[PDB]
């Protein structure tokens, strides 16, 4: 008898189902560590990771909502991808769209 | 990509077919429904999802809700779901997927710059709570029942006077008007019951133009026929609620009789067992009629063993009687049945009776009525299993049963559904966050009108809030004006109409209570049942269809020594 | 902790039962207050115990003597009352003329 | 039928001829009438008689009280009789017998369904204590003074500044508005003093322009010939009080100079006696004169074994004295006399001394004024025994002597007389109910305006208001609003006419003082005796008509060590 | 005649060229001027100097000050003198010499019959502190820091809520209208900041127009180049401040992009150490820039032996962050680097950072901020010896330097220097007194807008203020409309135009902040170095100039164990 | 003494602690509220000697064991925190599981 206790019944969730995805090599070329969130516009993340922005249009990354992709100074590294949904329309970031796309 | 249950549990909080344990108690809720779409969730903290350009939009205050409460378990007498609850100019927005529209799919609750975030997940929602049956016999019962987790508190009383330490009633005018203005200074919604045992219409007219929501017929001031049928007939022109305690002596006829007198009009009967008063020994026969609104004072709930010990000393100085005056301990015996006092517990699982209050100080307690709600589930389930109503594998009907006992049940009952009693668009935020372990006991946080107005807080001068020691503090929804906006006090159409509030010069918002002359027991959420009841004379017995209805005592309960310094 | 206000209470009470029992262990005759204190912080821990309600009703009647207490005292003291969560929770110890 | 007296004094309270001790002092008073028609007491509770057409009547709001206090021994200044006390209005409505006209006799207090009870029977009655020597060191002075039975506080001040400390003045316009504002969220009657050492006139009518209801002469502050004739040339135009403290040094006169500065103008003398200050060491001839209002401040009162033991350091820390400055404690001795000491207590029972206080913080104990009062009549009757007008065998007439010293006699030397200061019909309700074993020590009820403000009250989630632990908590008449509605701002009539009221927004009940000027010492209700005293100035011994007065210090007084944990 | 200089400092205070040891620490200010003429002190007491005809005039209330703090050893930016300070409606009127010129030279102070006296003979006075790092997670913040001697409180937030435990920022119109409505029940001027992270201008704009004061830009909201360049944009139009609390993760750009994003416009950096959160490692580099004008937090002030293992901890529970999560715990050690930890007491002791606030509950002590600024110079001065501008035998220039940190360089930075923070005349009265030995620890009295807002307090009851127990109890300056009149609420200069406080129907003064966008790095008191710092990415070590800036841990600090019971 | 806010409110602590230190004396299997602040003042009393944070943080989890605390007490406590005054100034502790 634990207070409270949950009964989580036993499987796993499927997430970002009917979604386009793809997925990039990046580079951290900075002396730095850079940590890029869940719903951050992959596209616009800082300058010193190298890959294919052109690519990461609209995109972000295929991570449970609330996590993370650490990487360290030198780090290279392959993540998956997932579309924006919604209006598609990105405001903020660095600034590089601010309207539809 | 893909998530085990486990873990998502630890994040999000449990979803769609995961079952949490009540407290300590042997209940277990199932969530029957979730409204995110998986991947989505909106989570706040830094690198989370919250933040511009992506879970929070580009809005203006107008198009987003002020406050949205992220992966909430809610739990009410309409389901047992996961959802995200948005919260806009202090009434509940909406019920389900928050975020922003730019970059998100199927969001309902837009969060914009303008937006506060209170983390729910893990946590169970629930609309808060509602005491119809407070004696204001001193004003720190608003913080003891804030705290419990009611929100809103209906009853009559001038202070520590004989007439209140007894009944439930603001005495005329000029004490409706003191206690009407005492009320702004208080967290909590109140409304307030007049002294209704009068035979002189006009008496009574002039409470209700006074400023009471409801009249309180009481047998220490007289519970007669005419005192009755003259509270009615005003009751009836003036759309307020009545409330009954009945003549225990007998002394001016039976149950029966008093029965005859209200003649199938709308009744609120307090403590309908019985042992906190009302006819000897049948008044809990009242529960069958279409027309009476049964409710029990907390005391005798659940049925315990030390139960029948502690009544008879408590039934003495409550009513102002004397141990040595034999006909003041001889209806004693009368009043406390161990056979009563065991067969309102079954009623309470069946749905004959529906609500439950405290009695706050005149033989009750004030912050033990979602407490004790939830111990008589809980020996109901131990003792009688699943309800006939039961579906799956958990106890999520009976849930829905017992916690419409002090939500909306008392809000139907009063006329005040339209503002509070239970999560839904457009009700009054009046919200509590409960965490599994003390669910029922003590809450995480007691929103007040969409802003927080009592919480655990620890070291002031800490450098984070945890740090002991933690005990209830009053935060700023409890602060003079902050407060004036977030509460409600409940005025009668007729002071409404003839400008009470300007007139006293009342700072806080205004509600009107409506409806409460066609409710009938037919209209109790989950608690409608009208049984063929009967209670022999002699034996006391209670009996249902001639069967008859009794429970065990019981030496232990959960929500009890586990939790409390004393 | 998440402390209610009635527990804050009740260490009020268990701060004023301390008092109490140090001046009846240096021997001296317990006035009105230092009493009802002492008297009642005992119940309290009775129900801690899970002593029954019946229980303490009497042993509440055997703390103090008419001896350990000023002149005056029982009289001012008819009978305590005091509440503590049993194992079945809340519940109310009323003891009458405690002090004899 | 027959009820022996025994049983009719534990169902109603004493009656005609039966005695009560206070407390635990030797004190004993007689109930001299009771105003009930025996078989017809109105009493209530379950089966009693405040019932609908039984004791309680048909009529509206408008032709019935809103509060009785049934079944009350009052003890006052004319008089200790059992009766019903009816409040309306926040005022005393009536004193005699409660009740419905419709089927009971003699009935001059209707009670209806507007009617709220508070059952006195088997307790005291008494007005509220008015305390006029209060500093304004700080807030939480009103809830000690409430606590003890004071309901009117009168002094000066602005919080724990130097000038405050020693003197019982509110500073200028600034200051007065200030504190004027301040005393809305107090809990007792306020009526502030100004700082009335100056000899520029417009210096003080400015401040009772301000607001103040009276100037504080004070010696800190240079109570000079010139001072004290500006002070009450403008009190003789403005219909304010003066209180005095003299100049101790004797630096601008002696004693008879400022008697001759005074020019037979009305005044009140602060501690007379001189201890709280004065001229060393005569000052307490002031209370042979006809203008002299004298009154003792309580930490003399009364005189026991360690009295001057803690006097010499008591009397540095007030004033911001220096212990080695020889000059700064050489007149510490001066101050501090055993033989004036001695004979205060047998002037208070004589009636020479006509009031008491406390001088709160400042040589004085707020919470005590009461206390200290009986204290010292419970020593006198021990050693001077029974008063020369005593009739019976009983002390009604001491008691009658000496509560006039804490509530009618303050109230009509400071112009209040016509609202507060007794219960007679028409003045504020201001009253306190005592339990007999408890009076004079720690009340049962303290009722203001009509409103319970603060009361002893138990466990708040208890199931009735009696279970420990047991404190004073303040209750709704001590709340927002409806403390505003039953507390009084003194103004003068001034400020009054100014709109001071209106242009602070000062939210409480406004009074008005009047009849400063015209009272005199044959004015203090049962204290007007004028003895020709002398003070021989070496041995400093008292004496009234050549007889030496003087009494011996007690080592026990009763409303002490059994009442209090600390 | 003649005095000899102990003497003379036992009965005035310190003069000219003595010395007092600021509490237990290693500290020494020395006396620089004294304004007033040898023989002419004024002193309150019997036989002193302030009473009528002597020290105390003949002037009417408009031509005399209001409050007159006596013999006061002031302790400011701009000195270290002794002088009397005159208060005037709620203002400070003048530093110079209080008495009467009808007798007394040099009278630049007049004291008549409405000045109240406050005997400051011994005691240092200062302005009260300014804290703008606030989390509003609970109404009970204001007295733990007023109790501190802070007297005015800049930050934001709603309560206990998620976003608020993280982030100072007040969501949105409702929430600002509802905080500022709660603000007038805080003893403590108030002025609250927006959520400025938002890439839409117009929903910045309304929570300017709403009324906050400026806005916070907030990693856990987004602290991204777009959100930063709308804040300050709209910063820059309506003369707000802007607060900073920068990408931590590196995840939008290292330190360098968020100072181009910046663009050279003002903007205070919260923390700018790190810990409490920046770009890592290389956040503190931003001390350079003329723009910047930085700020530490308390918790790493100073750097000790137990500030790195507590810290570890505290940085999981204010973030809303997960141990088992590796992302979430490994830029824990990222962001707590003893590196900087060190450096950052140093660059205080430069003038490199020129603020110090709390972070109040979210890796913050409320109560701490004057406590440890002063724990920082007693540690610098026992590493690094005299200050280059020191001058004579002291450490004047090291305490003028630190004071400013938390008084005058705050409203600077925020625009209400014209209010307050400083003792210069036309300020707001916001003063503290304290007595040497508890300087910077526990103040004798604090001051608010002339009126005595706490202090310590002993036995409510005794016969003196002085007995035990002696706690900080609220004044008569925290009460009601007292506290409304002495107290300010900062509105921006939109909200102010659109008429924000007669629509909330704001009961305080109101004050408006302006020059916001003119204050630069030069501008700030005492502390305006901008050094050629760099971070070694790898080994996160501090240099100026090519030099090693480090310190080493103290075991051991005054204003500790010797003055706290817990 | 001049007691701030803070120190009033660690008395409150200290008291909760007293209570819970003689139910434990008695045999009493702790409960929710009497082990946190049992634990807690275990450590205001180990900063009060002078231990440092890293000593505390360790000794806080051998206060009690699992076999002196109620059933389901130990999971409803997955750390204690609590502040008090170090030689070095005001420091926070945190203890992890204290109870196994
Ligand atoms: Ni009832
Ligand atoms: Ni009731
Ligand atoms: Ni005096
Ligand atoms: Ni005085
Ligand atoms: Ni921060
Ligand atoms: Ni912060």
């Amino acid at each position: 008898m634990i207070p409270g206790e949950y009964h989580v019944k036993p499987g796993q969730i499927a997430l970002n189902t009917g979604r386009a995805t793809c997925r990039v090599v990046v580079e951290n070329h900075g002396d730095r560590p850079i940590q890029v969130g869940s719903h951050y516009h992959f596209a616009e993340v800082n300058p010193a990771l190298k890959f294919d922005r052109q690519q990461a249009a609209g995109y972000r990354l295929n991570i449970p909502a609330g996590t993370a992709v650490r990487f360290e100074p030198g780090q290279k590294r392959e993540v998956e991808l997932v579309a924006f949904a919604g209006h598609r329309a990105v405001f903020g970031f660095r600034g590089e769209v601010m309207g539809p796309l | 990509s893909n998530i085990s249950r486990q873990a998502y549990a630890d994040m999000f909080g449990p979803t769609v077919g995961d079952k949490v344990r009540l407290a300590d108690t042997e209940l277990w809720i199932e969530v029957e429904d979730d409204l995110t779409t998986y991947g989505e969730e909106v989570k706040f903290g830094g690198g989370k999802v919250i933040r511009d350009g992506m879970g929070q939009g580009q809005m203006l205050a107008a198009d987003c809700v002020d406050l949205v409460l992220t992966n909430a378990l809610i739990v009410d007498h309409w389901g047992i779901v996961k959802a995200d609850i948005g919260v806009k100019d202090g009434r509940i927005f909406a019920i389900g997927k928050a975020g922003n529209p730019d970059i998100q799919p199927n969001v309902t609750i837009p969060i914009g710059a303008a937006t506060e975030v209170i983390a729910a997940e893990g946590k169970i929602v629930t609309a808060g709570g509602i005491d119809t049956h407070i004696h204001w016999i001193c004003p720190q019962q608003a913080e003891e029942a804030l705290v419990s987790g009611v929100t809103t508190m209906v009853g009559g009383g001038t202070g520590p006077a004989a007439g209140t330490h007894a009944t439930t009633c603001t005495p005329g005018p000029w004490y409706i008007s003191r206690m009407l203005q005492a009320a702004d200074s208080l967290p909590v919604n109140i409304g307030l019951l007049g002294k209704g045992n009068v035979s002189q219409p006009d008496a009574l007219r002039e409470q209700v133009a006074a400023g009471v929501i409801g009249l309180k017929i009481h047998e220490d001031w007289g519970a007669t026929p005419a005192a009755i049928d003259c509270a009615l007939t005003v009751a009836d022109e003036m759309d307020i609620q009545v409330a009954l305690h009945s003549d225990t002596l007998n002394e001016s006829g039976f149950v029966e009789d008093t029965l005859a007198a209200i003649g199938g009009r709308t009744i609120h009967t307090f403590h309908t067992e019985g042992a906190g008063g009302g006819h000897a020994p049948d008044i809990i026969t009242a529960c069958a009629h279409p027309n009476i609104l049964p409710s029990s004072t907390n005391p005798t709930l659940p049925y315990t063993l030390n139960t029948i010990d502690e009544h008879l000393d408590m039934l003495m100085v409550c009513a102002h009687l004397d141990p040595d005056i034999a006909e003041d301990v001889a209806f004693a015996e009368s009043r406390i049945r161990r056979e009563t006092i065991a067969a309102e517990d079954v009623l309470h699982d069946l749905g004959a009776f529906s609500l439950t209050s405290s009695d706050s100080q005149a033989m009750g307690r004030v912050g033990e009525v979602i407490l004790r709600t939830w111990q008589v589930a809980h020996r109901m389930k131990v003792q009688r299993g699943a309800l006939a109503e039961e579906t799956g594998d958990n106890d999520n009907f009976r849930v829905k049963r017992y916690i419409a006992k002090y939500t909306i049940n008392p809000a139907l009952t009063h006329g005040i559904a339209h503002e509070v009693g239970s999560i839904e668009v457009g009700k009054l935020a009046d919200l509590v966050v409960w965490s599994p372990a003390f669910f029922g006991v003590k809450p995480a946080t007691v929103i007040k009108g969409g802003m927080i107005a009592i919480a655990p807080m620890g070291d002031i001068n800490a450098s984070i809030p945890t740090p002991q020691p933690v005990h209830y503090r009053p935060m700023f929804g409890a602060l003079g004006s902050a407060r004036h906006h977030c509460r409600l006090t409940f005025l009668s159409q007729a002071a409404a109409a003839n400008g009470v509030a300007e007139r006293l010069n009342l700072r806080s918002a205004i509600a009107v209570v409506k409806g409460c002359r066609t409710v009938q027991k037919a209209d109790m959420v989950h608690n409608s049942l009208q049984p063929n009841i009967t209670v022999d004379a002699q034996t006391y017995e209670v009996r249902v269809d001639g069967e008859l209805i009794t429970s065990e005592p019981a030496d232990v309960l959960p929500m009890a020594q586990r939790y409390f310094l004393f | 902790m998440e402390l209610t206000p009635r527990e804050k209470d009740k260490l009020l009470l268990f701060t004023a039962a301390l008092v109490a029992e140090r001046r009846l262990a240096r021997g001296l005759k317990l006035n009105y207050p230092e009493s009802v204190a002492l008297i009642s912080a005992f119940i309290m821990e009775g129900a801690r115990d899970g002593k029954s309600v019946a229980s303490l009703m009497e042993e509440g009647r055997h703390v103090l003597t008419r001896e350990q207490v000023m002149e005056g005292v029982p009289e001012m003291i008819p009978d305590i009352q005091v509440e503590a969560t049993f194992p079945d929770g809340s519940k109310l110890v009323t003891v009458h003329n405690p002090i004899i």
